[PDB]
RNA sequence: AAAAAAAAAAAA
């Protein structure tokens, strides 16, 4: 299908939180007002 | 702090390193080990 | 007096060689190796 | 990677890295090419590793079975149409895997002797296998000439007999050769010469749109609309482009 | 682009490619002002 | 969140610089002094 | 005699599609030792390969290596690199800022492995006659490469030996404190004010116009 | 048209952030 | 330390 790219990608999403579990999901993405960049986090503390 | 704490799912693998107690044959060729293995292989 | 609907555009789009067969020209799979696509049009401002 | 296991191993949407870092390094000499990356480390801008890319051999035989393909197809008797084709898997090939491309001797291998399948349909295609029969200028020369218009990825020579060429002048016939007396041969370029490698351009891409970030400050500061003048040094440039 | 430019210049030149060719038969002056037709007549005639 | 691939940010070249770029700048990521490790792990989600 | 010299086009030719036609840089520089030649046109060679270094687009680590490859060789290579790099900073002005920048990458790898010696730097002349624009552009280039290669630490502990002080007096000045503040400043400018340690112009006391 | 300037905008820096990843932070 | 017929062009 023309959107199953868009569907997996979210379904992924979903089992990233399954493996990831939702703080270290959370810590990785960073907050909604200030998105983290790709492999990066705010500090050396949340990081370790 | 424990790590694996926050994770939804728990000892969802226990009983996967179970395969292999004996060997069993089938006499299904399209049931069997060898034709599963083949069409996982193949067809992704 | 009636305007109608207007219409979208499509979003953009030693001379020769030998061919390749006018039943092996396909869909024309054929544009130029040495770059990638479409000739872009370009602007002068941005 | 543990105290006593000092290389880092993972596989990547077609590369294959071994990342080393420049503390356990028993190698005082650094054989450092154009596949090894120097990962720098930002709080220090200093260089602290190499890694060390080639192309997996999941790979290697995805493009052996692309020519396979290619060689199975309904329009490879056509020689333009299986030399187009051939052009269109080559230039995918290096252009996606570059530098990791080069430093892996099974992709070479495998580059040769896809070339060398593709000439051999040409071949089979006129009842012939005969080498002299089939010089490099058959293959290599440009399509606007007549030729072929195959792009090689192998290295070939070039021999100085087919060098050659006789003109019929009002005073009579004048053979002119090119290289004068030189016993060197020159040999067809190859592609993965003509491709800037992965590494390059991704410091070029930084550096050039840092200096777009700049004039584009400065420009909106003079109230000045940016145009195709102050960007020509940086115009096929960057990863996205200008 | 470069590549044309070298392969051209690496195989002699455009005329040592022309004498393995039938260029001379052909008795065209210059090589400078010709090009090629893709298809033919007959052969386009001949598509559905 | 920026870890959901394919982003149309870069190309998969990129994606791999991006890896070896950010192994490199973890905190402390070859000490290995005091008895740590570093583990990548590489792998599919079957029948997904 | 051959005004349209064909030895030479077609000497530089053979070398260019030699080189072309090469994909390791290790490869290239074995096709390379096995022209033979007439007993000497390596000027030309070192012209031909730093012009193709010159060429690229951006600059790629196989010129770096196939220059230190006729570097780690016998000493008359070593020393026809370096009358090279006198030349091409005498003929700086004559390039483009990407070219420049080809050529400057060159050169610091060629003197970050120390595979050409630490005393051309002398040809560096730090005053505002002798130094243009394009000049001050190469330099920053290259020492922004010798940085990248060496490390900060590195170029601390090399440029603050004893014996090469002769031979940096043309970078490290230590006679006139305006020659001294327009180092200081111009380093200061390219992110490079670490290495201004040794210049101290509170202790001119012989030009000390200021109380 | 000032609607195709704000969007054409919008992909000048959806370019920039596309090349300015991890610099920016 | 140096590898060059057929399919397939149809029974007064």
């Amino acid at each position: 299908l023309q959107f199953s790219a868009f569907v997996f990608q979210y379904y992924g999403l979903i089992l990233d939180l399954l493996i990831l579990g939702p703080q270290r999901a959370a810590e990785i993405a960073g907050p909604p007002q200030s998105p983290n960049d790709f492999l990066q986090f705010q500090d050396r503390d949340t990081e370790t | 702090r424990r790590w694996d704490e926050d994770v939804v799912f728990k000892n969802q693998a226990r009983g996967t390193e179970d395969k292999g107690k004996r060997k069993e044959f089938v006499n299904d060729l399209l049931r069997s080990d060898f034709h599963k293995r083949f069409m996982s292989k193949y067809v992704r | 007096g009636y305007a109608g609907e207007t219409g979208l555009t499509p979003l953009s789009k030693p001379r020769g060689s030998i061919g390749v067969g006018i039943l092996n020209d396909t869909g024309s799979d054929d544009e130029d190796p040495y770059e990638l696509g479409p000739k872009i049009s370009y602007n002068r401002v941005i | 990677y543990s105290k006593d296991n000092p290389n880092l191993l993972f596989s990547m949407c077609g590369f294959e890295v071994r990342i080393l870092p420049k503390c356990r390094n028993q190698n005082d000499e650094f054989p450092v090419k154009d596949s090894v990356w120097s990962l720098v480390d930002n709080s220090t801008k200093e260089r602290t590793a190499h890694a060390f890319l080639q192309v997996t051999e999941e790979d290697i035989q995805k493009f052996n079975n692309r020519i396979r393909q290619i060689l199975m197809s309904s329009g490879s008797t056509t020689f333009t149409k299986i030399a187009n084709k051939w052009n269109t898997a080559l230039i995918a090939l290096f252009t996606y895997y570059r530098e990791a491309a080069v430093s892996t001797v099974n992709l070479l291998d495998t580059i040769v002797k896809c070339e060398t399948k593709i000439q051999t349909r040409v071949k089979i295609g006129l009842n012939s296998k005969m080498p002299s029969r089939f010089p490099p200028a058959v293959f290599y020369t440009p399509k606007e000439l007549g030729g072929l218009g195959m792009l090689s990825g192998s290295h070939i020579l070039i021999p100085a007999s087919d060098k050659r060429w006789c003109k019929q002048t009002d005073v009579g016939i004048t053979h002119f050769r090119a290289g004068m007396s030189h016993d060197e041969e020159t040999l067809i370029p190859n592609i993965a010469r003509y491709i800037i490698p992965w590494e390059a351009e991704f410091i070029d891409s930084q550096r050039v749109w840092t200096e777009y970030s700049q004039k584009r400050l400065e420009a909106q500061q003079q109230n000045r609309r940016l145009t195709l003048e102050d960007l020509e040094d940086s115009w096929d440039r960057g990863l996205p482009r200008i | 682009n470069a590549y044309r430019t070298d392969v051209i210049q690496a195989l002699g030149g455009v005329e040592t490619i022309l004498e393995h060719t039938l260029f001379k038969a052909t008795g065209f002056p210059s090589w400078e002002g010709l090009f090629w037709e893709k298809s033919s007549g007959f052969e386009a005639s001949m598509q559905f | 969140p920026n870890w959901v691939k394919p982003s149309d940010s870069e190309v998969p070249p990129l994606l791999v610089y991006k890896w070896c770029q950010g192994i490199n700048n973890l905190d402390k990521v070859w000490d290995t002094s005091n008895g740590e490790c570093n583990v990548i792990i590489e792998t599919q989600l079957s029948k997904v | 005699r051959d005004q349209t010299n064909a030895d030479l086009v077609n000497l530089r030719r053979t070398i260019y599609l030699t080189i072309q036609s090469s994909a390791d840089p290790e490869e290239a520089a074995h096709k390379l030792m096995k022209l033979k030649l007439p007993p000497g046109q390596e000027p030309e060679l070192v012209s031909m390969i730093i012009e193709s270094c010159a060429q690229e687009k951006v600059y790629s680590k196989f010129m770096g290596l196939l220059g230190e490859k006729f570097a780690r060789l016998n000493r008359m290579w070593m020393e026809l690199y370096e009358e090279a790099f006198t030349k091409y900073y005498n003929t700086i002005h004559r390039y483009e800022t990407n070219k420049l920048r080809n050529i400057a990458r060159f050169f610091g790898h060629l003197l970050s492995y120390d595979a050409i010696g630490w005393h051309v730097l002398s040809v560096i002349q730090l005053t505002e006659e002798e130094t243009t624009a394009a000049s001050r552009i190469f330099i920053r280039f290259l020492f922004e490469d010798i940085q990248e290669n060496l490390g900060t630490a590195k170029l601390k502990a090399r440029l603050g030996d004893e014996a090469l002080q002769p031979y940096l007096e043309g970078i490290f000045r230590h006679d006139t404190r305006r020659n001294v503040t327009f180092a200081i400043n111009y380093f200061t400018a390219i992110k490079m004010g670490y290495l201004t340690d040794e210049m101290h112009p509170g202790r001119h006391h012989g030009r000390g116009l200021g109380p | 048209d000032d609607s195709e300037a704000e969007e054409r905008a919008a992909y000048e820096e959806a370019q920039v952030r596309a090349a300015m990843d991890g610099l920016r932070g």
